[PDB]
């Protein structure tokens, strides 16, 4: 029981971490593809 | 910008199955169908559906066919509205696709009206209360989780547990004699299964080519791109809604598999610039499924008896997609792989199924009492199995041995040979009447058949079949004894 | 219909139920978390909620209605005011939208986002709120102003308990003054329209719509509409709290609101957290549940009792949302699937259930009975835990624990007098000679019949179970009082004697093929009759 409980705790922590890392990796990939276009502002007026 | 019919646009981006179109006069409304008029040397026409507006001029769309040979700046012309699908009795006996084009090579179809595949679900005031038991001819379903006419049913299960076979049995038992019409929607499943279903329906005269048919088939399968698998269900549901409202008929709606709709949406979500949710489904998993489910309902005009097969990835019933579908059903049938591996078919787990009409007010008092007693006995047997594993059957009390014997007979008596699985089993199927099931289980619970051999309840029909099998077992055992006696 | 002030921008992008705007000429500003109207047509508007105010001037909007009519390039008007919904005694008995619109079925205004009462504005939870179930009212007391969590698995009775609690107040509100009447508010989140209709019919059957209002944000509605349902519900309930009255708010269920909020956040590009939920999910649920309080006597003495419902997958209470809700509410009512399938209904798992308020939320009589019932049940559980695979010993603690477990089985909520009298009878050993199978029949005869009057043996002057107005006398004077103790014991003794003499004697002599079935049917009917 002690060994299985330790494995259960370890597995849940790893699963949470892996899921969060996967989501953040997807978010970073989405952010990277985004490109900043030309700014249409009165640059001289400054 | 009211009438956008014929509005011209140009393809601005192509990444996988998602295409961006730029309109100089303004992007048409979302969910609008577009046709790629440019001649790109393609063997099939290309049609896009607007799903999002990036700005006042650009719109992100999803293609219904493969985007091969698609160039940038390709001319695109709006169709003036959403995707339309033919409706009416002229569609009976035919096979359609997501776009509503006949694919059975059986000549043109005479369509008098077409309806968009996207529609608003019925409101609260358009809800009808229909509490009537639906006899499927299956002992487990009729007893533990009876189905209700005009309600929603779900067949949750993994891969290879028997979801398709149960659907075929339900068709054979309910659709051949159904007063109204039927609509089968194949979503992201094997094409050979569709061919088998079509052949079976033609043999069973449900689809009478020379006469009058009473069912419609709409197929979007695995080979199709994700765009078609996310709208074939909408097309089939639109046909069912027309039959419900305009014809005022009672229609059956078989969907297999409803999980593929969610899977297709998740596949396309990544390219639409949406951050994945937990597990990796699209963030709009709940609302997308809810909008479709609310359309599958019985209103004051007609009734739809919907049977949906739900796929549970890797038998993980806690997965978000299976978990989100439970609240959208009136009767859930949960299949278990462990039951199937033990030779029990259908592999229904009665301790995980539920029915809304499992109330004394809707069903008879005897039916409710028998079902509750069966469930309680099965739960007690499951509890006692652990003690048996540790101590042993010999260590249990006589009060517990009787429960164990009765529970084993109940477990084997829930199995039934289907008329559609004769090749799998090699024996003729049975159709058990509702009253026969109740009487047989009531007798078994109180010990009227304590002396019957346990195996006499395995893969049989009513109680008469049990007695006949017991007699056959006794005869063969006597023959074996005689053979031993001579030796 | 929200009154608009001026145009703020134009619709730029649409992503399902999430839209973004761009500034109008002059870059006019819009107040954060305010209502905006999108001119989807010359005469129609689509409601929206401001959620983001980007630096460049773009505005993140959450569409609330008429989403199919929203297109890029449309004109957006701003109201400059928070969301206010109609509230008052004129909304009871109606199905209402989270935006305040009435939903057709077949007095003042209130902000949906308001701060909870401060520390000095609260009082200890002392007034009880009877759910009508012996198990809950005894082992998991609920007091007005408390936040009790109904956590369980699918198809375990989560909604049934809340609906019964709402219905249980109908018989009480009719008798006592409207000052102490409990006004219910059932919030349906992400459910089906059919379920809402069935619940409406069920409430109307018992005449609970007169004291109850239903707020439904069903499936096929935008996630934004489902995200505001609990807040609008509490706002409707907070109207009675700030006027010295008591309200009961039910959320069915917070599990779906979290999903809707996660969808809204992800579609608006906000940092996801554990299980993809944003970092504001705990704050959302806390500021929702913290608005349920028990005001001090200096502020009228009103209260709001919260009964959030949460669904666990495979009895996993380690989920992100489940843990957050458990850490906020004052106790929980855990429902076990095995108990539900085993026959125990309501399937309250007393072992995992807890009420942090304690006996303070119990009546004098109920507290007195529970003080000993809890110990008896604990001893019975301990003894049973050591006799799983062996013949049990029929000692007094077990002989009464079995009856107590048998009495907790019930379908409909029980009137206080009936439940307390039955618990007292079982506590003093009047059911020791009654078989566990006949406990329900014994209770039914005690409540709906009178053996003493039937056989012309009753000698009590006033204490009869058909006098339903003794409930308040029992509440004021505990059962262990000289005013009622003598006649209560006399009635219980006489009823037990007559039952054992007449009914159980015939039951033990049943030998036939039809009488056995008749007795079984009678016992099953009595199981769900009281
Ligand atoms: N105390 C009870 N006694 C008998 N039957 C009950 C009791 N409570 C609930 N039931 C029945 O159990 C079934 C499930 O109840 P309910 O609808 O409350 O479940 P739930 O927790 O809301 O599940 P869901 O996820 O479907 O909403 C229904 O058939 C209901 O009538
Ligand atoms: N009633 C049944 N009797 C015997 N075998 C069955 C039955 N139902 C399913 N099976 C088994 O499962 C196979 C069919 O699986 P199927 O119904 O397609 O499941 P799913 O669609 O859930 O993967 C059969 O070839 C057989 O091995
Ligand atoms: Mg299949
Ligand atoms: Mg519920």
């Amino acid at each position: 029981q002690q060994r299985t409980s330790s494995l259960y705790n370890k597995t849940r922590q790893f699963g949470i971490t892996a899921a969060l890392i996967e989501i953040l990796s997807a978010m970073s990939s989405l952010e990277g593809n985004a490109m900043k276009g030309v700014r249409r502002n009165k640059f001289w007026e400054g | 910008v009211a009438d956008h019919k014929g509005r011209v646009g140009h393809v601005s981006q192509v990444i996988g199955a998602v295409v961006d179109v730029h309109f100089a006069d303004g992007v048409p409304p979302v969910l609008t169908a577009l046709d790629v008029v440019d001649k790109l040397g393609r063997d099939e026409p290309l049609t896009l559906e607007i799903v999002q507006h990036l700005d006042a001029h650009t719109g992100r769309c999803i293609a219904m066919q493969t985007t091969d040979l698609l160039k940038l700046k390709a001319k695109v012309v709006s169709t003036g509205g959403n995707i339309s699908v033919p409706v009416g009795r002229e569609t009976l006996g035919r096979i359609f696709n997501v776009l509503g084009d006949a694919i059975d090579q059986r000549g043109p179809v005479g369509e008098k009206l077409r309806m968009p595949i996207h529609a608003v679900a019925p409101k609260l005031a358009d809800q009808a209360a229909e509490d009537a038991v639906l006899t499927t001819g299956i002992k487990v379903i009729d007893l533990i989780l009876p189905y209700c006419k005009g309600g929603k049913i779900g067949l949750f299960g993994g891969a290879g547990v028997g979801k398709t076979v149960i659907i075929m049995e339900l068709i054979n038992n309910v659709a051949k004699g159904h007063g109204g019409f039927s609509v089968f929607a194949g979503v992201g499943e094997r094409t050979r299964e569709g061919t088998d279903l079509y052949l079976e329906m033609m043999q069973s005269k449900v689809i009478d080519l020379k006469g009058e048919s009473k069912c419609v088939l709409v197929y979007g399968q695995m080979n199709e791109p994700p765009g078609a698998r996310a709208r074939v269900a909408q097309s089939a549901l639109t046909m069912a809604e027309y039959f419900r409202d305009v014809e005022g008929q009672d229609v059956l709606l078989f969907i297999d598999n409803i999980f593929r709709f969610t899977q297709a949406n998740s596949e396309v979500s990544a390219l639409l610039g949406r951050i994945p949710a937990a597990v990796g489904y699209q963030p709009t998993l709940a609302e997308d499924l809810g909008q479709l489910q609310e359309r599958i309902t019985s209103t004051t005009k007609g009734s739809i008896t919907s049977v949906q097969a739900v796929y549970v990835p890797a038998d993980d019933i806690t997965d978000p997609a299976p978990a989100t579908t439970f609240s959208h059903l009136d009767a859930t049938t949960v299949l278990d792989r462990a039951v199937a591996e033990s030779g029990i078919y259908p592999a229904v787990n009665p301790l995980e199924c539920a029915s809304r009409i499992m109330d004394p007010d809707v069903i008879s008092v005897d039916h409710y009492n028998v079902a509750q007693d069966v469930v309680q006995m099965l739960t007690k047997y499951r509890e006692l199995q652990d003690i048996i594993a540790v101590l042993g059957i010999d260590e249990l009390s006589e009060e517990d041995k009787l429960i164990v014997d009765r529970a084993r007979k109940l477990v084997k008596f829930l199995s039934q040979p289907f008329q559609v699985a004769e090749v799998f089993t090699g024996m003729t199927g049975h159709y058990v009447q509702l009253d026969d099931t109740i009487d047989s289980f009531s007798g078994l619970l109180m010990g009227t058949y304590d002396q019957v051999p346990e195996m006499a309840f395995y893969m049989v029909g009513g109680i008469n079949s049990v007695l006949e099998k017991a007699k056959k077992m006794a005869e063969e055992a006597a023959e074996l004894e005689k053979m031993r006696r001579a030796r | 219909f929200f009154k608009t002030t001026e145009m703020i921008g134009y619709v730029h992008s649409i992503d399902g139920t999430i839209a973004t705007l761009i500034p109008a000429p002059g870059n006019p500003g819009v107040a954060y978390n305010t209502i905006i109207q999108i001119q989807v047509s010359p005469t129609t508007f689509a409601a929206g909620l401001v959620f983001n105010l980007e630096k460049d001037g773009r505005i993140g909007i959450i569409l609330m209605d008429n989403i199919t009519e929203v297109q890029s390039g449309q004109k957006v008007m701003a109201t400059g005011q928070l969301l206010h919904i109609p509230v008052g005694a004129g909304v009871l008995g109606k199905v209402v939208n989270p935006l305040g619109h009435e939903v057709p079925v077949g007095s003042t205004l209130g902000k949906v986002d308001t701060g909870a009462p401060n520390i000095v504005s609260r009082s200890p939870v002392n007034y009880n709120l009877l759910t009508g179930f012996k198990a809950v009212d005894t082992m998991i007391p609920i007091g007005r102003g408390q936040r009790e969590l109904i956590v369980g698995d699918r198809q375990t009775g989560k909604t049934s308990i809340a609906v019964s609690t709402i219905i249980n107040q109908v018989r009480i509100n009719q008798q006592i003054l409207s000052k102490n009447a409990v006004i219910s508010i059932y919030v349906s989140i992400g459910q089906r329209c059919s379920n809402v209709a069935r619940i409406h019919r069920l409430l109307q059957s018992y005449g609970a719509l007169r004291y109850t209002t239903v707020m439904a944000a069903t499936a096929a509605e935008p996630a934004g509409l489902q995200y505001l349902a609990p807040y609008a519900g509490v706002t409707m309930g907070e109207y009675f709290m700030n006027r010295g009255r008591h309200c009961l708010c039910v959320y069915d269920d917070l599990s779906k609101q979290a999903v809707a909020y996660r969808q809204i956040s992800l579609l608006l590009r906000r940092p996801p957290g554990r299980e993809a939920y944003p970092g504001d999910v705990f704050y959302l649920h806390s500021r929702l549940l913290e608005r349920a309080a028990m005001l001090s006597p200096g502020k009228g003495g009103g209260s709001v009792t919260a009964l959030p419902i949460v669904e666990t997958l495979s009895n996993d209470v380690t989920a992100y949302i489940v843990t957050n809700v458990i850490s906020i509410t004052d106790g929980q009512i855990y429902l076990d699937t095995k108990l539900f399938t085993g026959g125990q209904r309501p399937a309250v798992n007393i072992g995992l259930s807890v009420s942090r308020v304690g006996s303070s939320a119990q009546n004098a009589a109920m507290k007195g009975v529970a003080g000993k019932l809890k110990g008896i049940l604990a001893e019975y559980r301990k003894l049973a835990a050591d006799s799983v695979g062996g013949q049990q010993v029929q000692t007094i603690p077990m002989i009464r624990g079995a009856r107590f477990v048998a009495l907790f089985n019930q379908k409909q909520p029980s009137y206080f007098m009936n439940a307390i009298v039955s618990l007292y009878a079982c506590l003093n050993g009047y059911l020791d000679d009654v078989k566990v199978q006949y406990v329900k029949f014994y209770e039914y005869l005690l409540v709906h019949r009178d053996l003493g009057i039937m056989y012309g043996t009753a000698k009590n002057k006033f204490f009869y179970m058909y006098v339903q107005e003794l409930n308040y006398l029992i509440r004021f004077f505990t059962l262990n009082s000289p005013i009622l103790h003598g006649e209560l014991e006399e009635m219980l003794k006489q009823h037990t004697h007559l039952f054992l003499q007449h009914y159980q004697s015939k039951m033990n002599a049943i030998k036939s093929e039809k009488d056995v079935k008749a007795l079984k049917n009678l016992l099953y009917s009595c199981k769900r009759a009281v």
